[PDB]
RNA sequence: UCGGUACGGUUUGUGUAGGAUAGGUGGGAGACUGUGAAACCUCGACGCCAGUUGGGGCGGAGUCGUUGUUGAAAUACCAC
RNA sequence: ACUGCAGGGGAGACUGGAAUUCCUGGUGUAGCGGUGGAAUGCGCAGAUAUCAGGAGGAACACCGGUGGCGAAGGCGGGUCUCUGGGCAGUAACUGACGCUGAGGAGCGAAAGCGUGGGGAGCGAACAGGAUUAGAUACCCUGGUAGUCCACGCCGUAAACGGUGGGUACUAGGUGUGGGUUUCCUUCCUUGGGAUCCGUGCCGUAGCUAACGCAUUAAGUACCCCGCCUGGGGAGUACGGCCGCAAGGCUAAAACUCAAAGGAAUUGACGGGGGCCCGCACAAGCGGCGGAGCAUGUGGAUUAAUUCGAUGCAACGCGAAGAA
RNA sequence: CGCGGGGUGGAGCAGCCUGGUAGCUCGUCGGGCUCAUAACCCGAAGGUCGUCGGUUCAAAUCCGGCCCCCGCAACCA
RNA sequence: CGCGGGGUGGAGCAGCCUGGUAGCUCGUCGGGCUCAUAACCCGAAGGUCGUCGGUUCAAAUCCGGCCCCCGCAACCA
RNA sequence: AACAUG
């Protein structure tokens, strides 16, 4: 806005697993008002996560989060006649904003039957750094770490 | 396959580019490694990134001849003229005394006509 | 001053597996210390992980492959 | 006339250092150059870079300014030689010897012309590259005349302070350039005062259509000269004069228009400036444009397809109900 | 006929002498940014390394036979 | 009249001695963008390959006939 | 870069 920033809204924990990470992953599972429709994903595939590890699901998701989350953001700016990008440094709460948008979005696309084995195999393929998810990490960070000569222009 | 301990560093940097020549005392030149060498190409050769990852070049591959101890001489209109300085410290060299060499006419020849742009 | 040629000495050699024994072939357990052993020093030689090292400086008697790989297997050591 | 004083005033000769380019040699390896972004181009046959040597031309960093000098154009590296003007003081001398000046004459930036030199860099023309609908341009890479010198021709410029010369008067304030002279003159302070000649800023009376000018007048006055008489046609034609030429000077009319202008005013606008806002962009989420149907509209058709709406701000609008 | 090299991703070319990976460049596809994939950026497809055999544990590399081009020097009555 | 080129979409050009696919550019049409038009952008459509008549299973391509267009020749008394 | 017109 032109009057500066507004107030971001807060998160109430989780009933079923203690964390805020998880409310802040039904969010984004979230479609057409269909909360407890997304809840039951997000808790399904939580559960199937267990059930091919046995270590705890919110801590394989919290490995998983941190295979994706970027680092150097690549936004685009016009100075002449010509365009390029300038590598910018992506504040934390973006990066868990950005990397849980890609779970959820590399993984609707995903060769599987239901949603709830959709998100589950992109979490655990996350949290090993196999997935597409992981690499549009480090697709967002050869595409930041090639523009280095323009990183003089940060506003 | 030589060994001079104390050498020169001669930083010339333009609008459009920047050469970092390493030499001995007398004018010798031992590397020499600028910032098309390294792969830029265009109006990215004149960015202070692309003059401090040549003026690493040029120390790495001039401490092959056992260079320890450069002086600097920079010339030219550049800015990337002090990010070149401070990478040749973080390069493994010292360097010493740092003098501007830009040339400077008497009211000598005449320049080409000023742009219409 | 830069080679070519005939011949001698010196030296070179690192997929993976794995002695670090790291070119082919031969057979080779005795060649191995006043020809003064090993440690230890480091004037150096090279570079791909540990130098295989022509450093010749220091020593006061092994610098053994049957085990456990490079087809695999020696490659200490000797002819080529 | 004498005595001083300041000065890029001018002409001639000699001469200095920096930088650009080229040449020769060394070191050196693969790029350099250029732009908004590139390409043409240069280079890999040893470029650019770098160090030493050499050749040549042109312009003179700092001083340097708002400052100085010159009738104007103009004039700044150094030294020497020849030379022009100005200011102040003394009042020694001459005794109105003054001012202006039609015609005329001389000087007169830059471009250009002739002959002869010289040519580093720059750079019309030209050539390639780009940009674009095109690009005979702007931007890039090259590049001839010319820019320099000697001697002549040209005689024009927004040659401007858009203000002809001479003279006398008419409040001051305030910087700065050159002198002269006064009280504690050293009160070191090179300070204040007076006065003469410049060159700037402000400002009174007065003038002006207004903007503005204002002791350096565009004020108040006198002398002489140049010029104007609506806008175009036109500073053109014809005639003459000058010129090697380009062209310069002198200079009309037919015809056509009822305006063309100057200053200021309010607005609107700007690919002007400052500040500021808005789902304007950004950051997000879901769409439309493709399918089938519904509804309105354009066009077409029909005997009639009733009329109205037509960029945002007409089009599931008037119509909240056409068998 | 002798000699003297060469065939490798859609095009170009290293690696070959000296045996253990098939790479680089351009073209293409896809994505990104953008007025313009002009450029710039990332990922991938595209290969019995001319074909047969042969030698070695193992051959794009080395041997031989074959097709296929390019040179040179002849031969050309 | 000789010789040798040519006729392909609305315009200008490819394709043909290499018989089995008809192509590029501008233009026309439909949609964008704009207050509107140019420029720009997306999507389409359009051709008996001069006529005829052979060859062939098959002809723009091969071979003859005509009808047009263009160029070069037409000299010695 | 960029951009004509009424
Ligand atoms: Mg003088
Ligand atoms: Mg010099
Ligand atoms: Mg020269
Ligand atoms: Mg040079
Ligand atoms: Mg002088
Ligand atoms: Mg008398
Ligand atoms: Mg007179
Ligand atoms: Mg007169
Ligand atoms: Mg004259
Ligand atoms: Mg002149
Ligand atoms: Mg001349
Ligand atoms: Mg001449
Ligand atoms: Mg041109
Ligand atoms: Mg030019
Ligand atoms: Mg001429
Ligand atoms: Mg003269
Ligand atoms: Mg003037
Ligand atoms: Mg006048
Ligand atoms: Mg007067
Ligand atoms: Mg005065
Ligand atoms: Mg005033
Ligand atoms: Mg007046
Ligand atoms: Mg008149
Ligand atoms: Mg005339
Ligand atoms: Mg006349
Ligand atoms: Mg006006
Ligand atoms: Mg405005
Ligand atoms: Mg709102
Ligand atoms: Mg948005
Ligand atoms: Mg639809
Ligand atoms: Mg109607
Ligand atoms: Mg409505
Ligand atoms: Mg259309």
């Amino acid at each position: 806005p032109r009057k500066g920033p507004a107030p971001k809204r807060p998160l109430v924990n989780d009933p079923v697993y203690g964390s805020q990470l998880v409310t802040q992953l039904v969010n984004k599972v979230l479609l057409k008002g269909k909360k407890s429709l997304a809840e039951r994903i997000v808790y399904g595939a939580l559960e199937q996560a267990r059930d091919k590890t046995g270590t705890d699901p919110v801590i394989t998701l919290k490995r998983a989060l941190d295979n994706v989350k970027p680092a150097l953001e690549v936004r685009s700016r016009r100075v002449g006649g010509a365009t390029y990008q300038v590598p910018v440094e992506v504040r934390p709460d973006r990066s868990t904003t950005l990397a849980l948008r890609w779970l959820v979005g590399y993984s609707r696309q995903r060769r599987e039957k239901t949603m709830i084995e959709r998100l589950a195999n992109e979490i655990l393929d996350a949290s090993n750094g196999l997935g597409a998810s992981v690499k549009r990490r480090e697709d967002t960070h050869k595409m930041a770490e090639a523009n280095r000569a323009f990183a003089h222009y940060r506003w | 396959k030589k060994n001079v301990p104390h050498g020169a560093a001669h930083i010339k940097s333009t609008f459009n580019n920047t050469i970092v020549t390493i030499t001995d005392p007398q004018g010798n030149v031992i590397a020499w490694a600028s910032s098309g060498h390294v792969g830029f190409k265009g109006s990215r050769k004149s960015t202070p990134f692309a003059a401090q990852l040549a003026a690493e070049n040029a120390a790495r591959k001039a401490q092959d001849h056992g260079v320890r101890k450069v002086d600097v001489f920079v010339k030219g209109p550049g800015s990337g003229r002090e990010t070149a300085i401070r990478s040749l410290q973080a390069a493994g060299l010292e360097v010493g005394a740092i003098s501007d060499v830009t040339p400077q006419p008497h009211n000598g020849v005449r320049p080409p006509k000023r742009r219409r742009v």
